[PDB]
Formats: C-alpha cells, sequence, structure tokens
C-alpha cells in the first residue's frame, strides 16, 4: 500500500502527530516521503542483522521483534510485520515511542538530512487539513 | 514443536517450472521470515532469498532475482517457491528455514532433477566371475543396472537374506541414463552350491528384475 | 556478498582426537557467525549460533569462538558420529552467505582394495555395447587412480567411476569403474586389464581379463 502525499497527511494528522513534541505535520510527512516513499512494504536490510520495515522505516533491533534480529529490545513491544499493515496504526503508533527518546525524530535519517527545519509545511501544501 | 514440511522429489524437463511448498506449523507464521537455500552437489549452500508470508514483502539475491518467486498461503500455512526455465544448473536440493538469524529449524529439503531423459527401464546384466575369486573362500559376485530413468532403483541380494558384504555404488549419469553396480561377496561354501540373486525394482517404472548369478562358460 | 571461505575442505581425523574448524568472513561480520553440521542427505543441524552460544541437545564437545573476520569450531575428541560436513552462515547482511564446508572423515588404518574385473554378459552382448567393470572393494585411504587398457594401449574414453561414502562399519571406501563399448570394438580386442594404483603398493593393481583364454 503506497498513500498519497496529502492521502497521508491526512491519517497522519487524524493520528495527531501534528505539533507532537514540537514536530510539525509536515516534519513527518516529509520524512515518510525520504524513507519508504510512502510504501506500507517497504523494508531495507542493513549490515547489523536488523531490517527497516514500513512507512517510517522502524528498525528491528530497538523497536519491533522480527525474531531474527541480535540484541533486540522491542521497545515498541510489537511484531515488525505489523508495521507492515496498510493501517498506519502500528507504525505511526511505534513512531510515537521513538520520539519520548531524547533525540527526537533526528532517528529518521531521512528526515535529519532532508528536512531539518526547511519548510516541511512543503508536504502539506495545499493538503485540506 | 516448530516443523515445516516440504513436498517430494520432482524431475523436470528443462524450460518448464516447479513450485516448491513449505508448510510451516508451531508458531505465528506471519512474524518470522521464511528463507529458501539451495544445494547443489559440488557447490556450498546458496542463499536465494527470504518472504515474510501475509505481508507481500520478499526479497531475492540478486541473482535468483527474476528467476525464483516467494508467495504464500496465510490460510494454509505454506510459503511456496516457484523456479522457472530449468536448465540442467537447476538440478539440487532446496530448503526452507524459518529466518532466526540462524537456521535452528529447517524443512526436510526437495530435489529437484531437470532432463530431457524419459522413464527408462534399467537392463540388470549379472556380473559372475568369468574365472578367478571362486575358488578361493570369498568370492564376489555384481550387478549391472544401467541406462535408467530416473532414480531410485533398489538392489538388493537374495531378498535381503544377504545384507553383509554388499558395496551398492552411487548412480553416475551416462548419456542422460543412469549407471549403478552393487558387489556381494559370499564365502565359497554358498555360490555356486546355493542360488545368489540381485532384485533390482525401479519404481519410476513399475519394474521388478531377479537375476540369478550364474558361473560363465568355460 | 561476504565472503566466507572455510579451512580446510577436508581433514581425516582418527576418533578422539581434537579439531579446530576454521570460518573466515571477508569482513567484519561482528558476532553473526553460526555453524551446522550435515549427515548425508538430511537437512543441516545448528551447532553453534552467535559464535558460541550452546543450542540444547548439542554434544558439549562442540564449541566455538571467535571474533571479526575468523571463527573457530572446536570439536574436542571426536566420536565417529561427528563426521560429516560443517558450515559456518553469517546473518550480518543479506545474501545471507555459507562457506565452502569442511568434510571431516575418518582415519583409519592404511587398507589395499580388493580387485574384481568381470567380462560383459551374453546378454548384453545382444544389444550391441559390451562394459567390462572393475570393482576395487575396502580400501583406505581414498585416493585411486584406475587406467584401462585394451592390448597394452591404454584407454580413455568411454569409462565410468563410482565410489561410495565411507564405510560406516569400517571406514573404508570402495568404486566400481566400467568400461563400455560397443559389441562390435570389443571383438575386436583380446585383453581388457585394469591397473589400479594406491598409496598401498608400490606397484600397480592388475586385473586382466582375455576373450581368446580359457
Amino acid at each position: 500500500k503506497v498513500f498519497g502525499r496529502c492521502e497521508l497527511a491526512a491519517a497522519m494528522k487524524r493520528h495527531g502527530l501534528d505539533n507532537y513534541r514540537g514536530y510539525s505535520l509536515g516534519n513527518w510527512v516529509c520524512a515518510a516521503k525520504f524513507e519508504s516513499n510512502f510504501n506500507t512494504q517497504a523494508t531495507n536490510r542493513n549490515t547489523d542483522g536488523s531490517t527497516d520495515y514500513g512507512i517510517l522505516q522502524i528498525n528491528s533491533r530497538w523497536w519491533c521483534n522480527d525474531g531474527r534480529t541480535p540484541g533486540s529490545r522491542n521497545l515498541c513491544n510489537i511484531p515488525c510485520s505489523a508495521l507492515l499493515s496498510s493501517d498506519i496504526t502500528a507504525s505511526v503508533n511505534c513512531a510515537k515511542k521513538i520520539v519520548s527518546d531524547g533525540n527526537g525524530m533526528n532517528a529518521w535519517v531521512a528526515w535529519r538530512n532532508r528536512c531539518k527545519g526547511t519548510d516541511v509545511q512543503a508536504w502539506i501544501r495545499g493538503c485540506r487539513l | 514443536q516448530v516443523q515445516l514440511q516440504e513436498s517430494g522429489a520432482e524431475v523436470m524437463k528443462p524450460g518448464a517450472s516447479v513450485k516448491i511448498s513449505c508448510k510451516a506449523t508451531g508458531y505465528t507464521f506471519s512474524t518470522y521470515w521464511i528463507e529458501w537455500v539451495k544445494q547443489r552437489p559440488g557447490h556450498g549452500l546458496e542463499w536465494i532469498g527470504e518472504i515474510l508470508p501475509g505481508s507481500g514483502s520478499t526479497y531475492y539475491n540478486e541473482k535468483f532475482k527474476g528467476k525464483a518467486t516467494f508467495t504464500a498461503d496465510t490460510s494454509s500455512n505454506t510459503a511456496y517457491m516457484q523456479l522457472s526455465s530449468l536448465t540442467s544448473e537447476d538440478s539440487a536440493v532446496y530448503y526452507c528455514a524459518r529466518g532466526d538469524g540462524n537456521y535452528g529449524y529447517w524443512g526436510q529439503g526437495t530435489t529437484l532433477t531437470v532432463s530431457s531423459a524419459s522413464t527408462t527401464p534399467p537392463s540388470v546384466f549379472p556380473l559372475a566371475p568369468g574365472s578367478a575369486a571362486q575358488t578361493n573362500s570369498m568370492v564376489t559376485l555384481g550387478c549391472l543396472v544401467k541406462g535408467y530413468f530416473p532414480e531410485p532403483v533398489t538392489v538388493t541380494w537374495n531378498s535381503g537374506s544377504l545384507s553383509s558384504g554388499v558395496h551398492t555404488f552411487p548412480a553416475v549419469l551416462q548419456s542422460d541414463l543412469y549407471t549403478l553396480s552393487s558387489s556381494v561377496t559370499v564365502p565359497s561354501s554358498p555360490r555356486p552350491s546355493e542360488t545368489v540373486t540381485c532384485n533390482v525394482a525401479h519404481p519410476a517404472s513399475s519394474t521388478k528384475v531377479d537375476k540369478k548369478i550364474v558361473p560363465r562358460d568355460c | 556478498d561476504i565472503e566466507l571461505t572455510q579451512s580446510p575442505a577436508t581433514l581425516s581425523v582418527t576418533p578422539g582426537d581434537s579439531v579446530s574448524l576454521s570460518c573466515r568472513a571477508s569482513q567484519s561480520i561482528s558476532n553473526n557467525l553460526h555453524w551446522y553440521q550435515q549427515k548425508s542427505h538430511e537437512s543441516p543441524r545448528l551447532l553453534i549460533k552467535y559464535v558460541s552460544q550452546s543450542s540444547s541437545g548439542i554434544p558439549s564437545r562442540f564449541s566455538g569462538s571467535g571474533s571479526g573476520t575468523d571463527f573457530t569450531l572446536s570439536i574436542n575428541s571426536v566420536e565417529t558420529e561427528d563426521f560429516g560436513m560443517y558450515f559456518c552462515q553469517q546473518s550480518n547482511s543479506w545474501p545471507r552467505t555459507f562457506g565452502g564446508g569442511t568434510k571431516l572423515e575418518i582415519k583409519r588404518a592404511d587398507a589395499a582394495p580388493t580387485v574384481s574385473i568381470f567380462p560383459p554378459s551374453s546378454e548384453q552382448l545382444t544389444s550391441g555395447g559390451a562394459s567390462v567393470v572393475c570393482f576395487l572393494n575396502n580400501f583406505y585411504p581414498k585416493d585411486i587412480n584406475v587406467k584401462w587398457k585394451i592390448d597394452g594401449s591404454e584407454r580413455q574414453n568411454g569409462v565410468l567411476n563410482s565410489w561410495t561414502d565411507q564405510d560406516s562399519k569400517d571406514s573404508t571406501y570402495s568404486m566400481s569403474s566400467t568400461l563400455t563399448l560397443t559389441k562390435d570394438e570389443y571383438e575386436r580386442h583380446n585383453s581388457y586389464t585394469c591397473e589400479a594404483t594406491h598409496k598401498t603398493s608400490t606397484s600397480p593393481i592388475v586385473k586382466s581379463f582375455n576373450r581368446n583364454e580359457c
């Protein structure tokens, strides 16, 4: 499942990701952009035994449990596979824990490398939210 | 108990395709990845790819991408692998394994043979000593089973009464067909006093033969 | 891919001896290497994971250590049951990669082959082909070389050899080697020799068959 720029923003907004820990609705859609490019089944593997999953590209080492990663914490306490659904709740719900975690959104490399400050509102342009 | 049960041997023409299945019991099947591995006689193991059943997510080793194709039935708890356009080079044993980092749980393997040969019946030729052997205290007799397709052929001597002193050799390829041979060493009190027969069965073709070994003329 | 290279390919060990297998990764796979054992036919079986954690059921005799690019599985006191193939796999990256395998055979006193040659059966000659066969049963070590000669001239085309896995009971090998011809070529020759060269003899084992003798 591959969300729409705004089709997303809307589901992201509903989940209340706006002004989240000072993160505007734009900070998110920008990350989900550069990360999975809005794909809910996106997976990428690393050179540490870990795999990032779904739209926000949560990572098995700390966040979810995929049964094969070393030094697994499962902070979001969920099977990573749930992170692959079309229902961005797993994902959105899990990102919320990542933030609490005092680096903020710096955790999203593609965020923190493609939309630091910048004009994240870009992504909401015309997004009637 | 966590188990992975795979499908049975397949014998295919070159150019066709095949679909190897992997039924997996004992765990939340949507949770772990199924990884597939290939073992060609003469190579090590080779990672083909993996499927996270139900998610739509798969990843191929760049080499196999385009020739292997993973699907899965969450209903049935079976992951499948299709290989198309089969060449000689596809003949191997394939395995499914649950993705644990290590692979602690594997499937039993599935043997794939690719060939144009068609079911052929073996000829059994007895190999009696022309002379020699005989007269000493052990005598070695043999059976030559050749030009059969496909494997396996089964060899027993005296319907299994004769079990010790047997050597049945690995089946080698000769012009699309297999050849095999078995040897039995009996005391010289046995042959030629008592009868020594080699029973050959090849299920692929319903064949069952028995050849008594007899002294050669001279 | 990350290439793991294993050494040695083969290893002959007397039971009760200790061994080290080596697995070296082309690049640091950190602590992400597992060792499997495989007896003939069956699926591999995990011995060690993440370099050194015991998987329950595995005999204490097997232990591993290492880190970086060099891993070692040690088998303290090898039984007769530890003999098969042994692979290391990495889970660091994708594709996952396996080393080429170390094949562990049992060492045993040298034993010389008993050689038997058989002529072609009557039955065969009717299909217009003749196989002369040559069994060389129960030898050790496995290195053995067969040569066919028809009327003094060695021959190389038409020869098909096959070896048995190591005997479970006595640790020996055997091999049959068959020279197949046409009836028509068979009938224009007199002697079929089968010479074996092997460790157990400064000269060859030679079994002959002469159509014209009896």
